[PDB]
RNA sequence: UGUAACGGUACAAGCUGUAAACAAAGG
RNA sequence: UAGAUUUAUAUAAACGGCAAAAAAAAAAAAAAA
RNA sequence: UGGGAGCGAAGAUAAUCUAAUAUGUAGCUCCGUUCAUGGAAAUCAAAAGAGCUUUCACUGAUUGUAUUUAUGAAACGUGAAAAAAAAAAAA
RNA sequence: UGGUUCGAAAAAAAAAUAAAAAAAAAGA
RNA sequence: AGGUAUGCAGUAAAA
RNA sequence: AGGAGAGCGUCUGUUGUACAUCAACACUAGAUACUGCUAAUACCACUGUGGAGGUAUAGUAUAUAAUCCCUGCCCGGUGCAGUAACAUGUAAA
């Protein structure tokens, strides 16, 4: 038959019944998806994921039971240095074959440019090619160095000034309230200047004498304000947590005995049940 | 409905469904005004 | 697996890391 | 389950997706409940600038400009692309052709496309009244943009200048001198004489010594030279004392490592402002050659990496030209006095003429006058060419000068007519080139400053001396009538 | 590339294997232990990307890239000769 | 429900009607039905400027 | 089915432009000759042909007349092939 | 919890610093000069450099322990309710938390975000503030006066107020020989006293410590309870080994910091409760046994009449759970020396 | 029909038309956007072009 | 108790809610101004002789009438001018 | 959550003689109307500084700046000694509005 | 649901006089301070800026009148 | 587009929009 | 097509990343529709 | 939308039960129906030939798959319907 | 006297409602 | 121990 | 619902609204087991949340229970621990 570089080579000849007949869990091993003609998924069009992405696959045991199971592509999230984006790229959610076609185009900007759409199959890729083109067109916004999604929508491209103005002021904000946050947490309190004395116990016996407060931070006010921001910037802790850009970083699976609780058979999440709790997707 | 799942639910008019469907007083094959 | 580590220690014997270079030119 | 084809095997995500019409399928024949037809839509302005409608558009297309609503920074960004070359090309097309657009250009252009730039004249008045407005909110680096966009865009209502004098006056001692700097640029000449109120220029003038004396240290080289140019020429000031303060901070203050960084243009710059002020230096080679040839040296370095490396670099090449002929302008004046092929001077000049003549197109028509007077001053030549390239192009743009240039220009030409070893075309090019400048020079007289004065009287004197077989009685009556506006001017 | 046949599934997750690990490139500057300019090497995908292509040594084995190698060669020769 | 009242009228075509109240109401008063949107203002400025009540 | 990717692609016959009143400049405006495409003084800018210069430089060729029916990364390949 | 500061501002595996400077000086160099001379004077009081043992703490707790008008006039308070020592003679402060160095507890009530019960046995007990203590004594250099000891309702030991020299107010954790009015710094010059904090990397072996970090400037995390201690057995150059109060032995790095002493409050075991009521006001809630239950509901239930486990001791979701070991297996031990047995094992042995 | 829309002679819009009529009975079609009257429709002698398909029917 | 405890958004940092009187960094606005004005940089081309000043000046015997503006297209009205721009700046003989 | 019960019954009365306080401070406010009314169909649609230099100033200006001073209650007495003097030097050019 | 404050409040109090008696003992004698001597001190130092100045200038004085004990100052 | 809420109209499953059933006779 | 024609129907989509509130700084941040 | 795409059950038949059937059905999400689907052979076949794609009838409940229940508009082919290939190097 | 309004604190939206009608030249 | 009578921003302390 | 006693549960509590208010459940406490912190365990979108902004005098799991005296023998079996696997250990497993 014809099209022999996509699959349904034997159904593509036997007639319109067969074809709108087959069954699906008679396919045991997974198709590619390029091949077997499926829509892209949008995990695969916010990362570049090339040929790989959510795919099925049936589990046939001696008894003949059949069985259907989603599986999950192979991402790993890596950070990227762009020249034509003038930027570092953090983060980006990419694929052993996307790998591997950056390596054959000649790295990420080549991928990104030359890759034809139907290969590249991310149309956050195409939105970085327009990106780029747009850069080629006027320079002086490259200059600025922003993170390339800045201009991932054309409003931002058509008015890149308010773009860069508004990217700053809500940086800007979000900045005062952390700094605000932190302080209001922090673990040094410095009390008023006319009342530093606190509440204490008696002193037990044979204690030295306390020497007297020294209050450095009187001398100006402009001197009290910077001591005092400088203290609300203190924290208690550093909390340590499972970052995959570390060398040693490691996630949690379940329990080693492998049970579960007595007498209940828990749903696996769907789009039909729990769809929405929490978040979109 | 109560208000966490309000809070995640979308409204009816946000998709096209209400355009996919021709139900009407004189049955489920809507006319539209204008053909 | 309760621990999941992101690198994986690599295998000595697998066919990764022993695969051969392959040629250039398949006729010579 | 259907089987692939060659047409049918690639498909796109239902919601994120790049919309193409010509290809997916329609049936414009039939009624679409989901488009509402019977829904009426909103025009939206088809440009915006800031977030706001681009004023460059409204000449032509019209719509409400929502000025009223406009924050003092929004209002100091659009002031500054009103006044700095607008184009509108800057503004947005609709559904645009594929192919690029003028914008991409970055040459300037002879004419206005789309409009005059007076057709903004009751957006102006509308922006002047807003910043009167906004300026009680604004942050002082705000409200020093807003005096100066204000002032370069052309803002005179009397009553709104002097609500903008009044806030500043007001905040002036919390002012750092970076804002300092950008108040000064308000008084540039050019500008209207209503920012230039006398009290508030010496209170900001008090404001930068008081900066300086107390605060040297954290004064960077660039913004250093920046305060000399303006106080020299933004503010017309007197003040020997900060004009030397401003040097010896320049020189002495361990600004060596900056001096090399700093850019090349503001040095030039500097070094013209403490050429024009030579007298204030040399008070209690000369001290105003040592500071010349200090600031020389680091625009030589940044030639000299120039040539060995050899959109984006179009600019900087610009600027590094005019910044070489700054700097030969400046040195000629110095030079004039030493009559000498100084260790340095001479030859930092001489490379600086090099960089205008593989640069000529670049200049601009002070440059040409500068550079022409720079040559004529060294008795020295970059290359055949230079002359009879460099004069066509002067007397193509001789309408745009002003009367330094004039002077300038007057000078060389004076000094070229006595040379015997000439070019044809140099030839042919002279005597029509000193008439036009004789004829803009008497009829630009009564706006001459003292220097310009000087300049023309030097020149008169040497065509006397020497080329008194060409207009030798319009030399004579320009030597008169200079001295006499000379006198009366030191009168005044 | 990566193959598309027998796949490891765990976790819910597909690893795919990878048979040829190799790709070529064209050496750009002299490589001790790898080659000389301008040669032809079967390197691993690992190395080019991660040391090769970024320390600016190597590039992958286009026609596009062999061919502006050959030509600015056959330029620095004929720029040789003028000068001579 | 009602138009919204322009700054400027020029056609007012709100009718101001007496009301018989079956309750008991002082000497110096008296009950109108009138427009739900109305404000006191705008009752007292209509009886002031197209009767004359004050 | 589906939304269609870069494998479907479809293109129109274009019907040859006739000013069918000469002096209509609202329905018949004027074609460019650089743009070959109807004038729209209210939302376009004019192009004098030599933009793309300013971003290639001068050692730049202009190519018309491609054809329809392939992706801009494929025809993009076999020019420069 | 997470209900406090956001990830951004809460998570960081690699601290940059250790020292949280706070400079008087105008410029960096003067800041500097200064510092050193901080250290040296730091250096100068420094005087003692033996180890503080289990020995030297009963020492010094002894010599502690060897070493009518105040009230409110005219106030007949309640009925039968009295404070169990006057406020001039309570070891705890006997007044309130400072407003400015706690918030609000954020009470979960053993439920995650999907809102289903993950920790099973949680009341809502009596109302709590969480308070700010630094567990990782940033401020170096710098001595502290104690002005007071305070009772936490979330900890199981003693908060001290900590006023540094400059007025600045904090929360520690209190030693067993904490008193008010002691001297306390951190710093690497500093004198082997308890409630001093000092790199394991300057503290003689043998001594005993508390309040440990296992990443340099992140924070003291191992040994907190009331009571706990840790002991310095063995030095190295860049690993410290210390005995921790479960019996394990394990390595630190030099550079992670710690304080002198034992937890304070030892006491806390020995506390009777008396009724179910103590543990209702703590935060309890009754345990139900698994073979009480039907068999839907747990392994060990069913069964007419009362009976036995019938199995080995499993959980509700089906584990061992009497010596059947849970710790990942492929999980590398890392700096863990060696890690205790089982308490019957370790008494028997 | 619901697929086109009028376009406005001075914005070059969709736009809506209303029907006006002047004291003489002059009737004036008038563009919602701008106010702008609509230019005459182009006349029939311009718009003419034979009909192919129903020759080919 | 909290029915949005977990969303995403729940006590996000930031938003304009909260941000009401943030302006951006002096250096976001110096970076803006300088884009533009090193928008239109270049030399000099096209020639300009003669004078015919920092802003322009309109000359009023080139303006068209009230007549003029008013005269249906072609393949006292006619001596007055209705002109919207600065008279400060127009060039006339008397004002 | 709970509290300890002489926490209870403090924080009670606390509440009872709160509710208490607020009703005692009401009790006098009979002429106090939630609703009020502000005039400024006076105030004018211009900008001025009042601290500009009088020098500046025209007859439009200063009077404007006098009731913007006598609003907001800006009793300067150098202010309005200048404003004096300005007003004075321009008796010959203000309007009756002014 | 109700939005009833003040004068409105939808809080059912007790109506019987000898616990409101207990309630006012509890509110009046029985209430709890935060702040200590010298705060209030401070608060009104400015009628009494002498000997604020001497509790902040003397040592050991803020010690003094720091500690548990109940005292009172005039 | 469709529907509805109020309001007017015989206080209505009809009609209708504060111009709430009617302008057709204007420089 | 003589005029007039309130209010609700959460609409910058006559439009384009997805994603709360028809479109939300980068990142955290997760997808078969 | 018993048309097309994705995910995807049980009641029922197998006289329990498994496969298979039900069925790729129901629900859920997405296309929006001749201006559509699809498509001008690296096709099918025999050593003769047919000639993109599509619809109907026959071949035939045949050869098949399921191997207790059933499913199966199979392929080639035959008789019809409709018929198309490609305006187009610029101007 | 309350609601409204600021805070708690909320698109956790009470269809026909509002300090809520294209948003300052406002003509004092 | 919510907010009280020229009103919008805005820091500290507290019967 | 008094005086004198026995049984079962120590006790105050919870409890099937509308056939079970009990000897059933919980309980103060004594034990055992797991867990070195990104802890174990739980939720099962899993670089997320509760645990816990806690750190072995802590958290989780399973018995037995408050006070006094006691709590015998068995590791052959099963499970678990231990070791490369054995040996061997562990019954308040």
């Amino acid at each position: 038959p014809k099209n022999l570089n996509l699959w349904g080579k034997y159904l593509r000849l036997v007639g319109r019944g067969a074809r709108r007949g087959f069954k699906k869990w008679q396919v045991i091993p997974p198709i590619p998806v390029k091949a077997y003609g499926r829509e892209p998924s949008a995990a695969s069009q916010t990362g570049l994921y090339h040929d790989e992405d959510f795919n099925y696959h049936t589990k046939r045991t001696f008894s003949m039971r059949r069985t259907r199971r989603k599986i999950k592509p192979n991402v790993f999230r890596r950070t990227f240095t762009s020249s034509l984006l003038n930027v570092t790229i953090p983060n980006v959610r990419v694929t052993t074959s996307a790998l591997h076609a950056m390596d054959d185009m000649g790295g990420f900007d080549a991928y990104i440019l030359r890759t034809p759409p139907q290969e590249l199959r991310s149309h956050m890729g195409e939105r970085m090619r327009q990106v780029m083109y747009y850069y080629q067109d006027q320079p002086a916004i490259r200059d600025w160095g922003l993170p390339w999604k800045v201009f991932l929508k054309v409003a931002s491209r058509r008015d890149p000034f308010y773009a860069c103005y508004r990217h700053n002021l809500r940086k800007q904000q979000y900045e005062a309230d952390l700094r605000s946050r932190v302080r209001s947490f922090s673990p040094y309190y410095l009390p008023s200047g006319h009342q530093p004395h606190a509440e204490r116990q008696v002193f037990h016996e044979g204690a030295g004498e306390s020497p007297p407060l020294n209050l450095w931070w009187r001398e100006n006010r402009e001197l009290e304000e910077a001591f005092r921001r400088r203290l609300g910037e203190a924290k208690c802790f550093e909390r340590a947590f499972a970052d995959s850009s570390e060398p040693l970083g490691y996630t949690k699976g379940r329990c080693r005995g492998g049970g579960g609780k007595s007498g209940r058979s828990v749903r696996r999440r769907s789009k039909t049940h729990k769809y929405r709790e929490n978040r979109a997707f | 409905i109560r208000p966490r799942k309000k809070g995640m639910r979308l409204d009816r008019r946000r998709s096209k469904k209400q355009y996919k469907h021709g139900r009407h007083v004189g049955g489920w094959n809507y006319r539209w005004l204008g053909s | 697996s309760r621990y999941q580590p992101f690198k994986t220690a690599s295998e000595r014997e697998s066919p990764f890391t022993e695969a051969e270079p392959a040629t250039n030119f398949a006729s010579p | 389950y259907t089987p692939p084809s060659k047409r049918t095997w690639s498909k796109q995500h239902n919601k994120i997706f790049t919309p193409r019409p010509l290809s997916e399928r329609f049936s414009p024949h039939k009624l679409h409940p989901e488009f509402e037809w019977w829904r009426e839509r909103t025009v939206q302005p088809s440009a915006l600038f800031m977030g706001f409608p681009d004023l460059l558009a409204l000449p032509l297309r019209g719509g409400s400009a929502y000025i009223h609503e406009m924050d003092a920074a929004t209002l100091a960004v659009v002031l500054a692309s009103l006044a700095h070359s607008p184009s509108a090309y800057s503004v947005s097309e609709r559904r645009p052709p594929p192919s690029p657009s003028p914008a991409v250009s970055l040459s300037s252009s002879s004419f206005s496309p789309t409009h005059l730039p007076q057709h903004l004249d009751s957006l102006l008045a509308l922006l002047g009244r807003q910043a009167a407005a906004t300026a009680a909110h604004a942050p002082d680096s705000t409200l020093a943009f807003l005096f100066r966009g204000c002032a370069e865009a052309g803002v005179v209502e009397k009553n709104v200048v002097c609500t903008l004098l009044g806030r500043v006056e007001q905040r002036l001692p919390c002012m750092q001198l970076p804002e300092c700097l950008v108040l000064l640029d308000a008084l540039r000449p050019g500008l209207p004489e209503v920012y230039r109120h006398p009290r508030f220029v010496a209170r900001l003038v008090a404001h930068a010594g008081l900066l300086l004396q107390f605060r040297g240290a954290e004064s960077e080289a660039e913004d250093l030279c920046d305060l000399a140019f303006s106080l020299v020429f933004a503010a017309n000031c007197r003040d020997a004392a900060l004009l030397q303060t401003t040097a010896l901070l320049l020189v002495h203050g361990k600004r060596m490592q900056s001096l090399n960084e700093t850019a090349p243009l503001a040095l030039a710059r500097a070094m013209e402002a403490f050429a024009a002020c030579r007298d204030a230096v040399n008070a209690p080679l000369s001290p105003s050659g040592w500071l010349l040839l200090s600031l020389l040296s680091p625009v030589v370095q940044a030639l000299h990496r120039a040539e060995k490396g050899r959109r984006g670099a179009s600019r900087e090449s610009h600027a590094l030209t005019e910044a070489a002929a700054r700097a030969a302008a400046a040195v000629a004046e110095e030079t004039q006095t030493l009559k000498n092929r100084e260790s340095s001077l001479f030859r930092g000049l001489l490379r600086c003429l090099e960089r205008v003549d593989d640069h000529r197109e670049s200049l601009s028509p002070g440059s040409m006058c500068k550079v022409l007077f720079a040559a004529t001053v060294a008795r020295a030549a970059p290359s055949r060419d230079f002359f009879p390239d460099v004069l066509k192009r002067l007397g193509d743009q001789l309408g745009a000068c002003t009367p330094e240039d004039l002077s300038r220009a007057l000078f060389a030409l004076v000094k070229l007519s006595s040379v015997s070893g000439l070019d044809p075309r140099c030839q042919d090019l002279l005597p029509p080139l000193l008439g036009t400048v004789l004829q803009a020079v008497e009829s630009s007289l009564p706006v001459a400053d003292v220097a310009s004065l000087a300049r023309l009287h030097s020149a008169a004197v040497s065509a006397l001396i020497s080329s008194s077989e060409t207009k030798k009685e319009e030399m004579k009556q320009l030597a008169e009538e200079t001295s006499r506006l000379m006198h009366a001017r030191l009168e005044e | 590339a990566i193959s598309h046949l027998n796949p490891s599934i765990s976790k819910g997750k597909v690893h795919y294997r990878v048979p040829n690990p190799y790709i070529p490139v064209l050496l750009l500057q002299a490589v001790p232990g790898l080659g000389k300019r301008g040669e032809l090497k079967q390197v691993r995908r690992g190395t080019l990307r991660l040391f090769l292509a970024p320390k600016g040594l190597a590039v992958v084995a286009s026609w596009q890239n062999i061919d502006a190698f050959y030509l600015a060669e056959k330029e620095e020769e004929e720029r040789r000769r003028r000068a001579q | 429900t009602p138009p919204k009242t322009p700054r400027n009228v020029f056609f007012p075509w709100q009718v101001f009607s007496v009301h018989r109240t079956g309750a008991f109401l002082e000497r110096r008063r008296v009950a109108l039905k009138v427009p739900v949107n109305l404000t006191k203002f705008e009752i007292q400025s209509y009886l002031e400027k197209i009767y004359g009540a004050r | 089915a589906c939304r269609p990717g870069a494998t479907r692609m479809k293109w129109y016959f274009q019907k040859p432009y006739v000013r069918r009143v000469k002096s209509d400049f609202f329905r018949f405006p004027l074609l460019s000759q650089v743009t070959k495409q109807k004038i729209d003084w209210q939302y376009h800018h004019p192009r004098s042909g030599y933009e793309a210069a300013c971003i290639f430089g001068p050692n730049t060729l202009e190519v018309t007349n491609l054809p329809m029916g392939k992706t801009c990364e494929y025809l993009q390949e076999r020019l420069w092939r | 919890s997470s209900s406090y500061l956001p990830r951004a501002a809460t998570h960081r595996n690699r601290v940059a610093f250790q020292l949280f400077a706070t400079p008087r000086e105008p410029t960096a160099s003067k800041a500097a000069a200064a510092a050193r001379a901080a250290a040296e004077a730091v250096a100068r009081s420094s005087t003692v450099s033996a180890p503080f043992t289990v020995q030297k703490q009963q020492r010094l707790l002894a010599l502690l322990a060897a070493s009518d008008l105040f009230r409110v006039h005219g106030l007949p308070g309640f009925s039968g309710f009295r404070p169990s020592s006057p406020p001039h003679l309570s070891k705890l402060f006997r007044g309130r938390v400072s407003r400015h160095l706690s918030c609000r507890r954020v009470n979960h009530l053993g439920r995650n975000n999907s809102g289903r019960i993950t920790v099973r046995f949680r009341g809502a007990g009596h109302f709590r503030r969480l308070r700010f203590v630094d567990y990782k004594r940033g401020r170096k250099d710098i001595f502290g006066t104690v002005l007071r000891l305070e009772y936490d309702p979330n900890r199981s030991a003693h908060l001290a107020l900590l006023q540094y020299d400059d007025g600045v107010l904090s929360y520690i954790l209190a030693t067993e020989v904490t008193r008010p009015g002691d001297r306390v710094v951190a710093s690497k010059h500093a004198s082997i006293a308890p409630g001093n904090c000092l790199p394991l990397g300057n503290i003689p072996v043998s001594t005993i410590v508390h309040n440990v970090e296992l990443r340099p400037g992140a924070g003291g995390q191992i040994v907190r309870a009331g009571g706990c201690y840790a002991t310095v057995v063995a030095k190295d150059r860049h690993f410290v080994t210390l005995k921790l109060s479960s019996t394990e032995v394990r390595r630190f790095p030099a550079d992670c910091w710690a304080t002198v002493g034992q937890v304070s409050n030892a006491a806390h075991a020995e506390r009777i409760r008396g009724k179910a009521g103590v543990s209702y006001w703590m935060g309890e809630r009754p345990r139900t046994r698994g073979k009480a239950m039907n068999p839907v509901d747990h392994p060990h239930g069913g069964g007419t009449g009362k009976k036995g486990l019938k199995r080995p001791p499993v959980s509700k979701w089906g584990i061992l759970c009497k010596g059947y070991k849970t710790r990942a297996k492929k999980k590398p031990l890392g700096l863990i020396v060696r890690r205790k047995k089982a308490n019957k094992l370790i008494k028997k042995f | 029909i619901t697929n086109v829309a009028l376009l406005d002679p001075v914005v070059k819009r969709p736009t809506r038309v209303k029907r006006r009529f002047m004291m003489n009975g002059e009737c004036v079609r008038i563009s919602k956007l701008s106010g702008s009257a609509m230019p005459e429709p182009v006349s029939t002698s311009a718009l003419r072009q034979p009909n192919l398909y129903q020759e080919y029917l | 108790v909290r029915p949005n405890q977990g969303r995403n958004d729940y006590n996000q940092v930031g938003g304009k809610k909260r941000g009401q009187g943030v302006q951006v960094l002096p250096e976001t606005i110096r970076l803006l101004i300088e884009t533009r004005k090193a928008a239109t940089a270049g030399g000099p081309v096209g020639r300009q002789p003669l004078p015919k000043r920092r802003f322009p000046i309109t000359e009023a015997l080139r303006l068209p009438t009230v007549a003029e503006v008013n005269a249906p297209w072609e393949p006292r009205l006619d001596k007055v001018v209705l002109h919207s721009g600065d008279i400060s700046r127009l060039r006339v003989d008397a004002t | 959550g709970i509290l300890r019960p002489r926490e209870r019954l403090l924080l009670n009365a606390l509440k009872k003689e709160a509710d208490i306080r607020y009703r005692g401070r009401r009790m006098h406010k009979r002429f106090r109307s939630w609703a009020q009314q502000r005039v400024r169909h006076y105030w004018l649609p211009q900008k001025v500084c009042v601290t500009s230099d009088p020098q500046l100033m025209d007859g439009s200006y200063i009077a404007a700046c006098v009731q913007k001073a006598a609003t907001l209650r800006k009793h300067d007495l150098q202010l309005w000694h200048g404003f004096s003097k300005r007003i004075l030097e321009l008796a010959d050019s203000l309007t009756p509005q002014q | 649901w109700t939005r009833a404050s003040g004068m409105r409040n939808p809080v059912k109090w007790t109506r019987d006089w000898e616990v409101l008696n207990r309630k006012v003992y509890f509110a009046f004698d029985e209430r709890e301070i935060r702040r200590s001597m010298l705060d209030a001190v401070s608060a009104h130092r400015k009628t009494a800026s002498l000997f604020h100045r001497m509790i902040n200038a003397v040592p050991g004085v803020a010690h003094a009148m720091s500690l548990p004990g109940p005292h009172t100052f005039f």
